[PDB]
RNA sequence: CGGCCGCCGAGACCCCGGCGCACGGACCGAUUGGUCCGUGAUCGGGUAGGCGGGCGUGCCGGUGGCGUAGAAGCCGGGCC
RNA sequence: CAAACUCCGAACCCACCGCCGCCGUAGAUGGGGGGAGUAGGGUGGCGGUGUAAGCCGUCCACCGAGAGGGGAACAACCCAG
RNA sequence: ACCGAUAGCGAACUAGUACCGUGAGGGAAAGCUGAAAAGCACCCCGGGAGGGGGGUGAAAAGAGCCUGAAACCGGGCGGCGAUAGGAGGGUGCGGCCCGAAAGGAAUGAGCCUCCCCGAAGGAAACCGCGGCGACGCGGGAGUACGAGGGGAGGGGACCGGGGUUGCACCGUCCGUCUUGAAACACGGGGCAGGGAGUUCGCGGCCGUGGCGAGGUUAAGGGGGUUAAGCCCCGUAGCCGCAGGGAAACCGACAUGCCCGCAGCCGGGCUUAUGCCCGGUGAGGGGCGGGGUGCGAAAGCGCCCGGAGUCACGGCCGCGAG
RNA sequence: CUAAGCCGCCCGGUGGAUGGCUCGGCUCGGGGCGCCGACGAAGGGCGUGGCAAGCUGCGAUAAGCCCCG
């Protein structure tokens, strides 16, 4: 576990100071403002794809997170999409942690609720 | 089995396609001439590629005789001789008749060459027979026979 | 382009049970004809009982990291053990008196490979 | 003009943690895949262009599912 | 006095050998195959020409295709990839 | 395995209709209430259109009728707002404001206090000495400190995140030809939908799979079926098996030698991988010999010791828009 | 308790995208069927409904008349 705080720790800092990448002139019009984005900037003349000094910055593989704690909640769980019943009964307390579906009514929630608190198993979205 | 997906695919947003500068590839200037167009006769664009990958794509070169004269002449090695006589006792091409061992070649192969090694000695009717193949033949113990 | 390797599950179960038994062993036969076995399968090692026949020796033990053809004849008396024999190899291969074996029994019988003579 | 003494000053050089890539090695997965270890002062900019992996959309053959106790779609927000 | 002279003649460059250094069995040198793009270059030193700007070659250093720190801003200059 | 109302025929509908031209001829736009009209009875106001009550309906979905986005406009709310300069943004934080959920958190947040280790790096007080001087040298000392890594106590509700704006420094938009773009070079009022390496034939390659001295079927035929799927046959043909030559025409290594990589065998060094030496060595290379064309001949060109063919996918070449 | 003005959220108007639907298109191996006219064709003009303008259908018997199923 120590080596396992320090990397989430290490990854929490580092995905604070990491910026949101959006494509050039993205604030400038509706277009691109409604839909955010990023895209490459591939002009001749483009100052971001020059990267300049003074201009949005561009991703790179160094922004990665640590490997041991990739993909992970921030809570430290493995999240588990779960539909029903059933497939929350293949889920493991102890590392994984259950998201009830966006589309799953209230009724089969019931159950599932019901499921995982008597199973012991943590859920992130309980109602 | 394995499949893959086309280079357009990956290939849109590149601008250009990989076709250098937005001005290439527009059409017969681009490439020069439609078709054979400037391979040396007339024009020569192309008469550097002529005169390396293509040679004697311009001229003329000897007759022909009409097809209807000429004679085919099926042709077999004493090697295959050997090599698939066993399968020719299937269809009967070849057979005993007695302490000898008798194989017609006349409803196959016309001419026999001499490339390979004859084994076991045999009498085949053939009609025409090469030097070599006689010798290796005689050599080997079976028999040439003109039929 | 990319090499993807070979398709066949059985054989890629085997290049890895070769060089699982090369590691076990401490020999270098059995990874060698690994990766022998996986080249481009427009460059796979096909054999002829002739070859087989001019270069071998009664009682040897030969190993073809690919197909064995069945053209020419063969009057020695040996073992080959390959990745797949055509009906005629295969029937030549036993009428002069030897067997056609998978490269899996040829490595249960002779574990360590010694003797076994490669061709391509 | 001839010299000297301190200080300030980069993404350069040094150190700590992290990512990927190249090469070699050991393991598991019934097709291109996955985990870990070792070396890198002699790996990490990039236009034309070459190669590899991945994200997203409509329909079909299968497989496992969700929904009037509220699907698709739409406005705002949280997390990876 | 000599670009279209040489009784002489460097720096320097080239070919080959031996060795040091470096690369190479984790496969170099080399060979075969698939796909291109490139046929307007610029600055900087040198040579011929021109009153000069410039025109034409040569050197491969930088921009083209290159961030960051400076010369006030600067394509080329300095540190630096 | 076709499109799904800017798509699909031009026309999903009173579409070859309306409309344009003297004429030949050209030719659009336009689908959706609700389960049921139950399609708003009655009341106040207005010239009327309508407005406000009150009813119907699960829901106004109210006929200007499924859902109802973007651009644009009006109002409310939070921030700024009349001495301040840069393409409207970047880095860092400070005001004011929002913070239920999906992020952390009373199984304890911001915060306060205490103890330990510590990379690269790294002082000063104090004392002695050198230099005209700025200052430097030796001890202090590799000490204090230092990125980060750990432990303990106190307090008890915020931290992360978001909107706007303030300050410090930096920052002359986007696509394009061009040696060179902020350019007084070209294309750029805004938003939504549509939009540009497709198909066949032939040839060269590669990734994989089947069979293999053979490979493969085309047209078509039979069985079965809701069906064009599924099963079987079909050797015509095509390529490969023998090359050389204009043609007539002739017509070859199933290995006779030498090197030799991997692999295998014997030995030595070596804890093991590993290294060296010797033999054998598939594949690969060099000879020798052979077929044919030219030659009087020598001698040269090409070829000869068996790997091809079919299929799916991909890259490119030529012709078709 | 800032006039104008700019950004963000909420509500409202404007607009008709998106999603869902579909009696319409498009393409097909096989199957069916392929001519009409001087006994006056195709095509067209004009009429015809109680309220009837378009389309459709019909023809002074005019969204129709008669007979067998």
């Amino acid at each position: 576990e120590k080596e396992f705080k320090r990397l989430l720790r290490v990854r929490a800092r580092l995905k604070r100071k990491k910026p949101r990448f959006l494509r050039q002139e993205w604030w400038r019009y509706p277009k691109f403002k409604n839909d955010p984005k990023w895209r490459r900037p591939k002009g001749i003349d483009s100052k971001m794809r020059l990267k300049l000094k003074g201009k949005p910055r561009s991703p790179s593989i160094g922004w990665s997170s640590p490997k041991l704690v990739r993909g992970l909640h921030p809570s430290g769980y493995e999240e588990v999409l779960v539909h029903n019943v059933k497939e929350l009964e293949a889920l493991d307390p102890k590392r994984q942690a259950a998201r009830i579906a966006h589309t799953v009514g209230k009724k089969k929630r019931i159950e599932i609720i019901k499921r995982a608190e008597e199973l012991g198993i943590k859920v992130l979205n309980p109602r | 089995m394995i499949r893959r997906r086309k280079k357009v695919r990956k290939l849109r947003g590149s601008h250009t396609h990989g076709w250098g500068c937005k001005k290439k590839h527009r059409g017969g200037g681009s490439k020069g001439g439609r078709g054979m167009a400037g391979t040396g006769k007339r024009n020569k664009s192309k008469w550097t590629w002529t005169i390396k990958y293509a040679p004697d794509h311009l001229g003329k070169r000897g007759f022909s005789r009409p097809p209807e004269v000429q004679r085919e002449v099926r042709v077999v090695n004493l090697k295959f001789i050997d090599e698939h006589l066993d399968e020719l006792m299937q269809m009967g091409i070849a057979y005993e008749e007695g302490g000898k061992i008798i194989v017609d070649v006349t409803q196959f192969a016309d001419k026999v060459l001499g490339t390979g090694k004859l084994t076991r000695p045999l009498v085949i009717k053939a009609r025409a027979f090469s030097p070599k193949a006689e010798e290796k033949i005689k050599a080997a113990g079976g028999e040439a026979v003109l039929v | 382009m990319k090499r993807t390797g070979p398709t066949d599950p059985n054989l890629r179960r085997l290049i890895r049970y070769l060089r699982k038994k090369s590691n076990e062993y401490g020999v270098k036969i059995w990874k060698d004809v690994a990766w022998r076995l996986e080249r481009p399968r427009r460059q796979r090692a096909e054999v002829n009982v002739s070859k087989i026949n001019r270069y071998a020796n009664d009682g040897e033990m030969i190993v073809v990291p690919g197909s064995v053809l069945g053209a020419g004849k063969l009057e020695k008396k040996v073992i080959v053990a390959a990745w797949k024999f055509s009906e005629t190899a295969r029937r030549k291969i036993i009428e002069a008196g030897g067997e056609a074996i998978t490269i899996e029994e040829l490595i249960e019988r002779n574990p360590t490979g010694s003797g076994v003579r490669i061709m391509e």
